[PDB]
């Protein structure tokens, strides 16, 4: 604590009797690591879902992030730095959109019984930006953190272990429908909230925006379903049991 | 015993209420303003003509001024108004919208360049030239020959009273809603305030102050046929009525609109026929010009009413189930100009009419709009009742006689307030009063007792049926046209109303948030006014603007030319008392003579009238050889009075 | 015939130690362009003169009878019964309103203070002359002010928004369509920095979840999302 | 949404015009969902140091949990059903608990400046109260998703491997101090909240429970500790790249 | 002008004040207390001795 923090929590004013501008930079904090992983998401689903293309293709794609270009095989270790950054961003974007929950009894029943009886789609669709943001505490951050500490077991074999073999195709579904509601409703609302596209015809851009949502909404669940089932597929063949397969893509370039 | 004290007590929060509040507030004076709901939902809010303001700014406003502006408003009043009000009236209205526009009123602009607009008698090309760019705009409205008429787009009254009101609120005003004053405090001739009903916790509270103002509007609903808001039942007027000291005037002079929405009242703007709007009867017949050959749609909006309710009762009109009517078309003016002049009409008839206006037409017919008629005051807005004045709607300062122009109410109501508002002001810090809690408390417990007797009452009438009989009974006979015969039927039935009204019995008896006992004590000073506009009408034997007889076509100028003044001294009478206040010829700037709208030579001339004009012909002639201006002229025919603060003259693009 | 209408109504005197809030059932008969309006007052007038309601202009312009019809917060006056291909009709007073009984609340002096709390009046140093010419305004720029000073103070947006719902202190959707409506007035002196000071904390723009309900409720039409999205990012960039 | 639910969120009682007893049922369930937490971490804390005493002892332990008594060498999946169950336990007091939680500028601000002027004990555990739970939202859920989907993964050379290879330790350090303290703390707010214990002499009574909460913290961060040690240093000497020690443990008795 | 009204006007919150405020107040008389100090701190607060009664 400090004299000025003091007189701030005191008077409701800082020294200079000026409402604090702190509301107004963890709005901006807010929306950007909303930005941030929303677009973050779009390219993981895309190289995630390389595997469609082949073995080959999507192992190549997996050394690049390494920095293959610069070092031998790769070193993992790089994607243990950007998941340990993307999961920093993600607590910290949880810890200020938290904010914004119904946090009582009184709350939560009135704005329930709201939803229902406005059955209003924008509202609806904040509730399940609430209810999305919630579960990810739990599934979102058994993922991060095994992408941060065994980042040399992914790929094309490796990854489909862990997909059926450590069963966790059961969180990945789960997760899956989760951050694709949570992600498409964000960056329309977003849209909205900020008014980067209004212009002159404030509605029809609003209109547009809402169908690119649902349209970006069912390309990215059907991409995603598709990756998921290849990559069980894949863990379901694997019945060698004298085979590593954990570590079986790293054993190709250390 | 509940009191509440402040220097100014204001009733009614309407656009002349707030702004008298906002000149005695301005001025140290504590002020209060009691409304039955919240200020900003008041009937003023539905305006949409727009105000009458000789401002002189767009090109058919050129060469406006005060002058003009006094003679629409004097010859449209058919002689009836008080001609030195009216020019109090005209010379301030250019300030109030100034002071409105200072406030951020949103008036309309004008803007450089050509624009296709109707005149109706050359709907050509009008050019505004490049130094009237800018500047507020006007348009054609109410039928003067000069566009004064200012207005915010399609919803002027209501940016109007938003920005009255939002001054009220900067200047710490005390607005107290959901009040409703049922009696005047009175004694020795002087008002001292008003005992109040909380109409949520139904406490009955005694405003005290040095000065009262009531300021609540008209009376239209006394009629079943209206445009009015529910709330505009004439409740201010009854209390003023039945303290037996005050005066009514001319509550005879009610007048209609000829094209509201039938059945439910909602106004369909003047602008409809203004633009090329159609009346159609039952065969789909044009028959304005059948009528009116050379005005035909477009004449005075007293004479089409007139001759819509003559065509029905030629048995042309379009049988309903709520009564008969007529047709307004406004396709015919094409579904382009209707979305883009008229796109507020056109929400109307589909919002509640349920139908596109560019393809079907609207049912209409003529319905009570304005109340000339109101509480008596002198120049200075006070009534006869020392202290309680009076303004807007409400009043009968009367600068409108039997005929209100278009735009000048919701003009008076901001003009009124303004300088009744500093006379009132002026009032509330000079006077002394002398507040006994001996008074205080007989009319409170008074109205205790009252409240009482009305929840225990075992009457077995209904106050609905006796209401809605009344309104019938004014529809039917003190409408348009009137006669003896039918008008000595509606005196006797709504004095027999009124003696039933006494024998109402309620179901629900709580004293709080109580609509059923709200109607148990309105209702009975509804009847009272009512029986104030039937009998003036009965005894007024003449014809003189809205009022028409029909056994007494002709305007009386001998025996007419006066005031009707309305009181109830004795609480036992159920008949009004009668009185006339006759207006002097020798203080008219115009002396009495064709009104300019209707068939001619329709008068009974007064010698007197012939006098007096010659004796300003000769005035006018001698100053204006002599090179006088028009100012001078004015004071050597009629000088009036007007508070210091708005003696100024009123600059204008040209001078 | 004109086919029955089943009106359910809220109804509740918190004044009344007894009452308790409950349902009750109306059978109305529909009749051609019929609106709640008529509904209401066919009720009190001949079933039950008990029931608590607001109308005033009965014209959809003054903002009186805002009230929850079938879950949506409308003008009851320019509601038609037609409009319910069901015949089932539900009314619930605004919520986020004060209650004063049934469907009666106190929408106006919440209004009020709101427009205290904005300041809702012109802010000049010098007082304009009067008896002078008004100082000239562009056209457009009058057109668009009075586009944002239509808000007819209904609480539509108020009762709709369930942020206000949860959080009473929020300055609601027609308080920040408020502030804009001042910010682009010419007349109005007021710089960003002192509209911070008003709305610029978490009981005011920041507190918007952007749900959009006011804006698709508004019955004026108000451009409430756009507006309030311009708020926003020159509140965010202040200092 | 019911007419009771409609009726109680626009008059704010019941139909019977009363207060809501979820407040109280609420309250009720926050408080037992957090004693259950409490002492379920006191027994797992003694079951898991049991690699202190040998690989033998803890692999007896685990094969009990399993049901050996019942079944063959026991079935892994009923350690699934017991993580499942806790791990729901811990969703629903996370759910409740985080209605306390500061949840704006204003209110984080006040209440952290009250707290450095205060220098009040039981008010600063508060705050280390909510910091740990909102830190475990992240590290709780990794470890017990794992529990839950790798249950015969679990023994003194397994669970080793996953503290020292699959590089579980740095999490499970952090988690150790953040549970440890969270669950004291929690206990020992439960006892004075409640006052089960106060007796005749409730400020003696509280001191003591004081005083109990820093000795059991101090204990079990201890035993903590060196269990910690002993995964570790075991995980540190699987170096024999031909042997599966993932599923050495469950290779035993199936 | 400021003006407020009440029946019965008290001036001082203390137990004499208040007593009195009781009297009026339970009669229907719209009452009013003035006091510099919230009335229950009053110096009444400190008597600690007692108080006199023929019990
Ligand atoms: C009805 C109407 C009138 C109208 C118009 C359109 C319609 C639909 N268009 C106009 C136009 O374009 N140009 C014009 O010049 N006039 C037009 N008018 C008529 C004009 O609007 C009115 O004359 C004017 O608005 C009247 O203003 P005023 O300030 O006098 O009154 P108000 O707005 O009706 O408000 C009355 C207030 O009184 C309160 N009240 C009433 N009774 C009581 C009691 N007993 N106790 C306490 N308060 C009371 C009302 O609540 C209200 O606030
Ligand atoms: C000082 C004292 C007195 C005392 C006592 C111990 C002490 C330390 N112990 C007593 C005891 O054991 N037995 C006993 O019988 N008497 C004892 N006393 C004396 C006794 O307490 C006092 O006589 C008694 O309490 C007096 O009561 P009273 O109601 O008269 O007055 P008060 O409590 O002092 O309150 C005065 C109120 O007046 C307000 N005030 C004062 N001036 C103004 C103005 N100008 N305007 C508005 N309000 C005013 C004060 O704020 C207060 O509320
Ligand atoms: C990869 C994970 C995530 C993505 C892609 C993401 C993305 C977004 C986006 C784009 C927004 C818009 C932010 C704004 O309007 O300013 C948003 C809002 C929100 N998010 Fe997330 N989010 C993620 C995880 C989470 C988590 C873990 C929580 C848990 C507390 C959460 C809770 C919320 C809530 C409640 C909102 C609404 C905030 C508001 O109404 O202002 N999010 N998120
Ligand atoms: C830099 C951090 C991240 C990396 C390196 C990463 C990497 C991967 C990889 C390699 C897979 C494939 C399966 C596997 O190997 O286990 C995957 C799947 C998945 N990831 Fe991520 N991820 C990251 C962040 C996130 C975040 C923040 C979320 C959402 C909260 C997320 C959600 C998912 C989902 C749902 C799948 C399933 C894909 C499908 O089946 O369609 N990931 N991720
Ligand atoms: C094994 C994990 C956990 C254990 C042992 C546990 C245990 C406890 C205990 C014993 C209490 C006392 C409850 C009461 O006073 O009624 C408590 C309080 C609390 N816990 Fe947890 N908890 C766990 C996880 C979490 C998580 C994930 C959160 C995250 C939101 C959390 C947040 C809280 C908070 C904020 C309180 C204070 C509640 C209040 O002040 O009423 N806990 N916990
Ligand atoms: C029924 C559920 C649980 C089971 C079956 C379980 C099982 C285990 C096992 C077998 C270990 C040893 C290392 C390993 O095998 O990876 C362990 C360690 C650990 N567990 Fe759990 N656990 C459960 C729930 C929890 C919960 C709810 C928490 C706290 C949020 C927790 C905190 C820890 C910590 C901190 C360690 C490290 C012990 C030390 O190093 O001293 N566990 N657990
Ligand atoms: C959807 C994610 C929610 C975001 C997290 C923040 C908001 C919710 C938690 C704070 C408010 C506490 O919320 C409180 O939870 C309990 C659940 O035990 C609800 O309880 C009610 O709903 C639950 C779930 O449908 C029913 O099983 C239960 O019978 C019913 O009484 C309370 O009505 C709610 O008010
Ligand atoms: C400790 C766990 C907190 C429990 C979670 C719920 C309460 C906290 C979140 C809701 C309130 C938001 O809290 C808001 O967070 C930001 C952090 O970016 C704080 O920001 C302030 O503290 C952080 C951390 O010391 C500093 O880096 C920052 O420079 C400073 O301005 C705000 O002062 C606080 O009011
Ligand atoms: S902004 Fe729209 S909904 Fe909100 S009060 Fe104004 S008019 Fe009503
Ligand atoms: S609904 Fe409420 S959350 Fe903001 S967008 Fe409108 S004010
Ligand atoms: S009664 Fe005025 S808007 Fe409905
Ligand atoms: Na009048």
């Amino acid at each position: 604590m400090t004299n000025e923090s003091i007189l701030e929590s005191y008077s409701g004013v800082t020294p200079e009797r000026k409402k604090s501008r702190m509301p107004a930079k963890l709005d901006w904090w807010q929306s950007a690591t909303g930005l941030f992983l929303g677009l973050f998401m779009i390219g993981h689903m895309f190289f995630v879902s390389t595997i469609l293309l082949g073995d080959n293709v999507m192992l190549w794609v997996t050394k690049k992030f390494e920095l293959d270009f610069i070092f031998e095989g790769g070193k993992p270790i790089v994607v243990s730095f950007l998941a340990a950054f993307v999961f920093a961003v993600f607590i910290a974007h949880a810890f200020l959109a938290m904010r914004k929950f119904p946090i009582n009894y009184r709350q939560y029943l009135t704005f329930k019984t709201h939803k229902d009886l406005m059955r209003h789609g924008d509202t609806t669709l904040w509730w399940i930006q609430a209810m999305t943001g919630f579960a990810m505490f739990f599934l979102g951050s058994v993922h991060l953190y095994i992408m941060m500490t065994q980042p040399q077991t992914i790929g094309p074999v490796s990854s489909s272990f862990r997909m059926v073999s450590e069963w966790m195709w059961p969180l990945y579904l789960v997760l899956l429908f989760a951050v694709q509601l949570h992600g498409s409703v964000g960056l329309y609302r977003l849209a909205v909230k900020w008014g980067w596209f209004d212009g002159e015809t404030p509605d029809k851009t609003r209109a547009n925006l809402k169908k690119l949502k649902t349209l970006m909404s069912a390309f990215l669940i059907v991409l995603g379903l598709l990756t998921f089932g290849a990559y069980v597929k894949k863990g379901l063949e694997q019945t060698d049991p004298n085979i590593d397969y954990k570590y079986f893509d790293y054993k190709r370039t250390h | 015993m509940k009191v509440q004290y402040c220097d100014s007590l204001v009733i009614g929060g309407g656009l002349a209420g707030l702004r008298a509040a906002v000149a005695t507030q301005q001025k140290g004076l504590s002020t209060i303003v009691l409304s039955l709901i919240p200020v900003k939902r008041s009937h003023s809010a539905a305006a949409q003509g727009g105000m009458q303001a000789s401002l002189g700014n767009s090109k058919m406003s050129d060469g406006d001024n005060e002058d003009l502006h006094f003679m629409d408003t004097v010859k449209g009043s058919d002689w009836g108004c008080d001609q030195k009000v009216a020019r109090m009236f005209v010379n301030t209205a250019p300030k109030a919208i100034r002071e409105l526009a200072a406030w951020g009123v949103p008036w309309t602009r004008i803007h450089k360049g050509d624009r296709m607009a109707i005149i109706n008698a050359q709907k050509t090309t009008i050019t505004e030239e490049d130094f009237r760019h800018g500047l507020i705009h006007s348009r054609d409205f109410g039928g003067t020959k000069k566009w004064r008429t200012c207005y915010t787009a399609d919803a002027t009254g209501h940016t109007m009273l938003f920005a009255v009101a939002n001054e009220c609120l900067k200047l710490g005003v005390s607005i107290q809603d959901r009040k409703e004053a049922i009696a005047l405090i009175h004694q020795d001739g002087k008002c001292y305030g008003a005992v109040v009903r909380d109409l949520v916790t139904g406490d009955i509270i005694a405003y005290v102050a040095k000065g009262t103002l009531i300021a609540t509007g008209g009376y239209g609903r006394i009629y079943k046929n209206t445009t009015n808001a529910v709330v505009c039942e004439g409740t201010g007027t009854a209390i003023a009525l039945e303290t037996g000291i005050a005066q009514l005037g001319n509550m005879e002079a009610v007048q209609f609109h000829p094209t509201p929405l039938f059945p439910s009242g909602i106004l369909l703007t003047e602008g409809c026929r203004g633009d090329g709007g159609i009346l159609r009867d039952v065969d789909g017949h044009r028959f304005m010009p059948d009528y009116e050959p050379e005005k035909k749609e477009l004449a005075s909006r007293d004479v089409v009413s007139r001759r819509m309710i003559e065509h029905i009762r030629k048995g042309k009109g379009v049988q309903s189930p709520y009564g008969q009517h007529l047709w307004l078309d406004i396709s015919i003016l094409g579904r382009k100009h209707i979305e883009t002049n008229l796109r507020d009409v056109q929400e109307i008839c589909e919002y509640f009419a349920g139908i596109d206006p560019a393809e079907k037409w609207a049912p209409v017919l003529p319905m009570q709009h304005y109340s000339m008629g109101g509480i008596r005051t002198d120049y200075r807005g006070e009534a006869k009742l020392k202290g309680l004045f009076s303004a807007g709607e409400a009043a009968c300062w009367d600068m409108h006689g039997f005929n209100r122009l278009g735009g000048n109410s919701v003009s008076e109501a901001v003009v009124a307030g303004m300088i009744v508002g500093e006379y009132f002001a002026e009032h509330c810090a000079n006077t002394q009063v002398d507040l006994e809690t001996k008074t205080l408390e007989k009319f409170v417990k008074g109205q205790e007792a009252y409240m009482k007797s009305l929840v225990e009452s075992k009457g077995t009438e209904d106050v609905f049926k006796i209401k809605n009989r009344m309104k019938d009974v004014m529809d039917d006979n003190v409408g348009i046209f009137r006669d003896g015969p039918h008008l000595e039927k509606a005196v006797k039935e709504l004095e027999e109303l009124y003696k039933k009204s006494k024998n109402v019995g309620i179901k629900n008896k709580r004293l709080h948030a109580n609509p059923e006992l709200e109607e148990a004590y309105r209702v009975p000073m509804m009847l009272k006014v009512a029986l104030c506009v039937a009998k003036g009408a009965l005894d007024r034997t003449e014809s003189r603007g809205a009022h028409n007889r029909e056994d007494y076509p002709k305007r009386d100028d001998i025996n007419w030319l006066n005031r009707t003044l309305a009181s109830w001294p004795n609480p036992e009478q159920t008949l009004p008392t009668l009185e006339y206040e006759a207006l002097d010829v020798n203080e008219m700037e115009i002396a009495p003579g064709y009104r300019g709208y209707g068939a001619k030579g329709n008068y009974i001339e007064n010698p007197l009238s012939v006098k007096r004009q010659e004796e300003i012909d000769k005035i006018q002639s001698e100053l204006e050889a002599a090179g006088k201006d028009r100012h001078a002229i004015q004071e050597a025919l009629m000088p009036y009075e007007l508070p210091a603060k708005y003696k100024a003259r009123n600059e204008r693009l040209g001078d | 015939m004109g086919r029955m209408l089943t009106i359910r109504v809220f109804k509740y005197d918190p004044q009344s130690a007894v009452s308790k809030p409950h349902f009750q059932e109306y059978k109305i008969e529909e009749a051609p362009s019929m609106t709640i309006f008529i509904v209401l007052n066919m009720i009190r007038e001949t079933y039950d003169p008990d029931l608590n309601f607001d109308f005033v202009c009965r014209a959809g312009i003054c903002g009186s009878c805002g009230m929850m019809i079938n879950g949506r917060p409308s003008l009851a006056c320019r509601t038609l019964t037609k409009d319910f291909e069901d015949g089932v009709i539900t009314l619930l007073p605004l919520p986020a309103f004060k209650l004063i009984k049934d469907l009666s609340v106190d929408t106006g002096n919440w209004f009020n203070g709101m427009s205290q709390r904005v300041e809702s009046w012109i802010h000049a140093q010098k007082e304009h002359d009067i008896s002078k010419l008004e100082e000239r305004i562009e056209p457009e720029v009058a057109q668009e002010v009075f586009e944002l000073d239509r808000c007819i103070e209904c609480g539509c947006c108020i009762a709709a928004c369930g942020t206000k719902i949860m959080r009473e202190d929020f300055v609601g959707a027609a308080g920040l369509n408020r502030v804009v409506r001042f910010m682009i007035d010419p007349h109005d002196e007021r710089t960003d920095e002192d509209y911070y000071e008003l709305i610029g904390d978490d009981d005011g723009v920041f507190g918007c979840m952007t749900l959009l309900a006011c804006h698709d409720v508004c019955p004026k039409n108000l451009p409430l999302q756009s507006k309030i999205a311009y708020l926003r990012r020159k509140m965010v960039s202040v200092n």
